[PDB]
């Protein structure tokens, strides 16, 4: 689906500086808008709309994959976590940026899938949700697939090969080191409870296995930076403390 | 050229969604006790369900049609007059009927349809009764799904010496239907 | 659609032989061809013999070339794998599959089988 | 009243009708729609979306991760194809499981061109040359490069561009090509061949994969809504 | 003056094409087993066939009409309520129904018509369903002809102590019909 | 609703009606027509096509090749006709088997002129003279040339032109002539006569044939669609 | 149907030269268009659209007739046979030219019938085709009728006398020595497989018997030359070899 061929190596470094935060993107070009819709409006504004970096996870030959939930992931991130927790409402878009660096000597391909309403493994259609609020919500450390989400079934009862129906990019080691996904707010309502319902599902699975020459780094790292876009919350409620 | 493949034209079919079973005993046959209650869901059959599952969300004007068939059970030469049935659509989350006797069956607010047997099968339109902007095929967060109310059916005519078995077939034609985000189909059995 | 059953599989001896066969379903074997893959336990699929139906011209893997034979009968709807001069390595999980043709290539085969195990060196 | 006359058809319920009916809830305040991204207008739109082909449905590889992995191994320069696929989107076990094929399981006919895209997933530093080839309906599966070379084909250089798109033109007899399970429907032949043999830099694992994607085109259509479910 | 001799007016007649036979036993009468399947062809009768054979090709909108007659078989004073029948047109080359039970009979995509007995005979329009630009009366090269789908009919009402025999008569009126090359007529018997 | 009143006719199925009915397959993409040569607009068009008459349906000659062969033998100058045919297109075994007659087996009436064409199939080098004659409805079959000579007739010279067309005018009582099997419907009389006696060159086989063709005209019509089949 | 009277003997010789090929027609005039439609378009063009002569057959007092199939007949003819065989598709019209010469001393009449979809003898309507691909396709040598096609039933269950419904000409020894039939492509489809389906059926039967004076040629010969017109094939497929 993502049959692109930017350049291959590295050309120019253009750093995104949104408020206090500062990413130095590989370039910046090769970004995918989900369904062709930029996030929009239906209060820390520019102060709260800044990319927060989650924890770095280790990609090794045996990795099955990883998954995250939005808003959930960024529930501990300063200004965004707060306005999220001190409001009954909240809707917001996201700029997902997944960086995966290596060399001219590694190989493989990661698929970064952004799935709306990504319910995970519990074939119990006679009842979704299932897994306790704490299990389904792993926050910033994220959850992992296994050969409890089954990788080839994208952990939801649907063969991986078709996951390309959801917006996505493929980080292919020989081409790009970054994937960029602008995801607008997707839900059945104008605005809803951020604490209870998870808007999107960031999925990253080994579409090709990792292979390094002779002896180098035994494993390589991947990073996810997520930025809230057009975030509003109603209504200035409690300020407990 | 692609008209017969558009969303409206993909679902512009009436599909069986359930088969309610009622009866008219002259005695104590309380299992049907003349009435049957059915929770309106697409999830009971499979053909309509899978067709609707290629998507996550959808708004749809729902048009039901009721075919009623009757028959005598006991090998008797006993007779019966043409019977009348009552088919009620109880709007999403309202008092659920048990006994064929109780108050609920007087439905000041809920609709009701009397169907005389032997004529053209019954038919009603229910607008997008979603509580949300869209119906959620699959739902995430913290089944009940969305809910489309319930259907209750009883024989209105009174207890006839000759017991009569009936079956109300329900058909759901979603009309003026729109959908949203698309997920890969359910490969396996449900 | 087509479900062809792997027949003739059994535990023989070193220097020995064994006949294998797969009967058609879904279609008449004659259009698609048929071949065999011996995925040695813990290693990848390993090609051995392939033959075309409506155009007989056989292809063998070099590791089993000369010794191993393959034949076909489109009338009995079965494919005949003739494994000769069998040895201790020739102990693998055998498989028959239908492809296009007649070309031992990990795949290029559609419907496979269940897996018939021929333990050549059964005696120590 | 007005003189009327009941004709044939009266009192019958035609499942496929288009008649108006009495609204069970008059004046209900329907909740208006909101523009949620990703509306779908027609089913043929879903097929134009590129989808990953499970090329290797071998006994151990079908129904798992590696069904999507085409491993450039290390075998003889024997032209024996490095993947062959019958463009019988329905009457061939592999193509039938792609979104494309899935839609192609609800109709009796299809027309138009398809496009096979391949993404090379091998260690940058490596090179070599491959040839993806097509062979119109009827012809024997081209077993030698020399043969495949004769039909419509593109030389896909690994070194240069990782991805390669090879459109399958709509070469067929009838106006609407049969999407059913026919004896030997035709039916193209997309297949890659070792134009050369893989060049490897210093000490790469020497075995890499390629993925495959299929999708319909804007000229792709379907008719006579058929079905099945169990 | 020649209007009543034009193509449309030459075929503007409804002709019997077959007589399907079904029944409603209370037991094991599996031959009809309530259902009968008929492969839609003109080739069973002779009058319509010969009229269509004066030509080689033809496009024709096909309008069917179904007359259903019923009757009790066993000399019994046994009764039965007015029965409902299901007549399905299964679009060219689709799953063929065997048992009156099986899934196929839920036809997500195929049409279906419920006919209550005692009313005006049933009627449906099927457009030119040719796979080719024209239907081939006689075909040359390397029977099945062209194919017009199949008709399945069953009694929907359930097993009634009194066995009822039924016969569905099918009538084919080709409308908005055009033809092509003309061959000499079939002199002899078919 | 609107006050309505069911009148006589309701619920009846008239085989010959012209009513609209619900379309069993909504929005089906019908395959459009292509202009294949030889469309037919009306049945009377097929009759205007010249067709070969099987003049000699004798016991051994009917139902075989020679039923179409009229052999100029070698008999007396006895005016005894060299073929007589009753223009009772239906009520005469010969005319009934031509395309013309075949259409004339599906109606109760016909009107208009017909034209009998004869193609001489004899050895160029031969000559002589023949006379094809007509005799309006009622009259006794003209048995002597002298008689046949009195009615509408053309002198057909063999030597000059091989073919000869003799149109049978529409001479009849009623507006529509009865196409049924009547006692003795009339009914022309097309018959050739030995005006002279065949001249032969050197050593030709001396026996040759003539073929006959019949066809309706643009002024030919039919009504009250009747039938039969068995 | 063909009630014409050109001249009788011979007037002027006008030779048709289409590419490499060269016929010297009796004249050229007296040609019949089938249904009043000239062949037309919906790649050896002028190189492949040239009249190829089939084998000459012997007409004798006992001849029952002959038949051929198109395209089939011309399946061995250079450029046309090739483009026919190396393509899944193919449609094309034909100029059929049947020459039958004698003298002022022979006599008889041949009927050259061009029948679309001319299925041959196998009263099995419950199944046409019947006769194996090889039998039904005799190529260039052609097939013969018998007193297996029955002459008076035009070998298809329909009395010969009516064969005049299909386009045709009658070679009558005293009038013309040639028959000319321009036949456009007739089929249920825009374009179809040439190898599988036979478009037309060239039929030649003794409508009058052959008779020669005293002693001359014991038999006379007839010839069929067929020319493809507006021939297209899709799509440049295999070039095997």
């Amino acid at each position: 689906s993502p049959n692109i061929e930017a350049c291959g190596y590295s050309d120019r470094v253009l750093q995104l500086t949104l408020g206090n935060s500062t990413i130095t993107t590989q370039e910046a070009a090769n970004s995918v808008v989900a369904y062709g819709r930029w996030p929009e409006y239906l209060e820390p504004d520019v102060a709260a709309c800044r990319f927060y970096t989650l924890d770095t996870v280790s990609w090794t030959k045996e990795s099955r994959g990883w998954w995250w939930k939005l808003p959930d992931a960024l529930r501990d991130m300063g200004l965004f976590g707060q306005n999220m927790y001190y409001h009954y409402l909240g809707r917001s878009g996201y700029t997902v940026h997944v960086q995966c660096n290596a060399s001219k000597f590694h190989q493989g391909a990661l698929g970064v899938f952004a799935v709306p309403e990504m319910c995970l493994a519990g074939d119990s259609n006679t009842t979704t949700m299932h897994t306790s609020y704490q299990n389904a919500n792993p926050g910033e450390k994220g959850g992992t697939f296994t050969g409890c989400p089954v990788d080839y079934l994208l952990g939801n009862g649907t063969l991986l090969g078709n996951a390309f129906v959801f917006p996505h990019q493929i980080i292919n080691l020989r081409t790009n080191n970054c994937a960029t996904l602008v995801l607008p707010y997707v839900n059945s309502l104008s605005i809803d409870s951020m604490v209870k319902h998870n808007n999107w599902g960031i999925a990253i699975l080994p579409l090709a296995p990792l292979n390094f020459a002779s002896e180098s780094s035994p494993e390589i790292p991947i990073t996810l930076t997520i930025a809230p876009m057009c975030c509003e919350f109603n209504g200035l409620r409690n300020i407990t403390l | 050229s692609r008209s017969e493949s558009s969303i409206e034209s993909f679902f512009a079919r009436g599909a069986c969604v359930t088969i309610m079973t009622v009866d008219n005993p002259a005695s104590t046959t309380n299992k049907d006790k003349l009435f049957a209650v059915w929770k309106i869901t697409y999830k009971d059959t499979v053909q309509l369900r899978r067709k609707l599952e290629f998507f996550t969300y959808s708004r749809f004007d729902m048009e039901l049609t009721f075919v009623v068939t009757a028959n005598f059970t006991e090998t008797n030469n006993g007779h019966a007059l043409n019977q009348v049935y009552q088919i009620m659509y109880v709007p999403p989350g309202a008092p659920v009927p048990e006994k064929w006797d109780d108050y609920t069956w007087q439905t000041s607010s809920n609709p009701s349809i009397f169907y005389t047997y032997g004529t053209a099968p019954a038919r009603i339109s229910v607008p997008y009764v979603g509580i949300s902007n869209a119906y959620s095929h699959f739902y995430d967060g913290f089944a009940s799904l969305n809910d489309f109310g319930i259907l209750a059916v009883r024989v209105v005519n009174d207890h006839n010496p000759t017991k009569v078995t009936s079956k109300i077939r329900v058909y759901l034609k979603p009309k003026h239907i729109r959908v949203w985000c698309p997920r890969p189909p359910r490969a396996v059995a449900y | 659609q087509v479900q062809l059953q792997e027949s003739g599989g059994g535990s023989v001896q070193p220097g020995g032989s064994l006949t294998l066969s797969c009967a058609a379903s879904g279609y008449a074997v004659s259009r698609y061809s048929m071949g065999w893959f011996r995925q040695a336990p813990g290693k990848e699929n390993e090609g051995v013999a392939a033959i075309d139906s409506s155009g007989v011209g056989t292809t063998y893997a070099d590791s089993v070339k000369g010794r191993f034979t393959i034949s076909r009968d489109n009338a009995k709807d079965t494919v005949y794998l003739r494994m000769n001069s069998l040895k201790p390595e020739d102990t693998a999980i055998y498989y028959c599959a239908s492809g296009f043709g007649l070309s031992l290539s990990r795949y290029t085969y559609a419907y496979w089988g269940q897996g018939t195990q021929v333990t050549v060196s059964s005696h120590h | 009243g007005l003189p009327v006359m009941n004709t044939p058809g009266s009192n019958q319920y035609l499942t496929a009708d288009n008649f108006q009916s009495p609204c069970a809830l008059p004046e209900f305040d329907v909740t208006p729609p909101i523009d949620i991204p990703g509306e779908v207008k027609n089913m043929m739109e879903l097929a134009e979306i590129d989808t990953m082909i499970p090329f290797d449905l071998s006994a151990t590889k079908k129904n798992t991760m590696e069904m999507y992995r085409v491993r450039l191994s290390d075998k003889p320069h024997t032209d024996d194809p490095i993947l062959c696929l019958s463009l019988s989107p329905a009457s061939d076990p592999r193509l039938s499981h792609t979104m494309l094929g899935e839609i192609l399981n609800y109709y009796t006919h299809w027309a138009g061109s398809l496009k096979f895209t391949f993404l090379f997933c091998g260690s940058m530093m490596a090179t070599g040359k491959l040839l993806v080839s097509y062979a119109p309906p009827g012809a024997d599966p081209p077993k030698k490069r020399k043969e495949a070379m004769l039909g419509t084909h593109v030389i896909w250089d690994i070194g240069l561009q990782s991805s390669c798109t090879m459109v399958v033109p709509w070469i067929s007899n009838t106006t609407y090509r049969q999407t059913i399970d026919d004896s030997f429907t035709e039916g193209g032949y997309i297949s890659v061949f070792y134009q050369t043999r893989i060049v490897v830099p210093l000490s790469t694992p020497r075995e890499m994969d390629i993925l495959g994607f299929v999708s319909a085109c804007n000229d792709f259509s379907v008719r006579l809504l058929r079905d099945t479910t169990h």
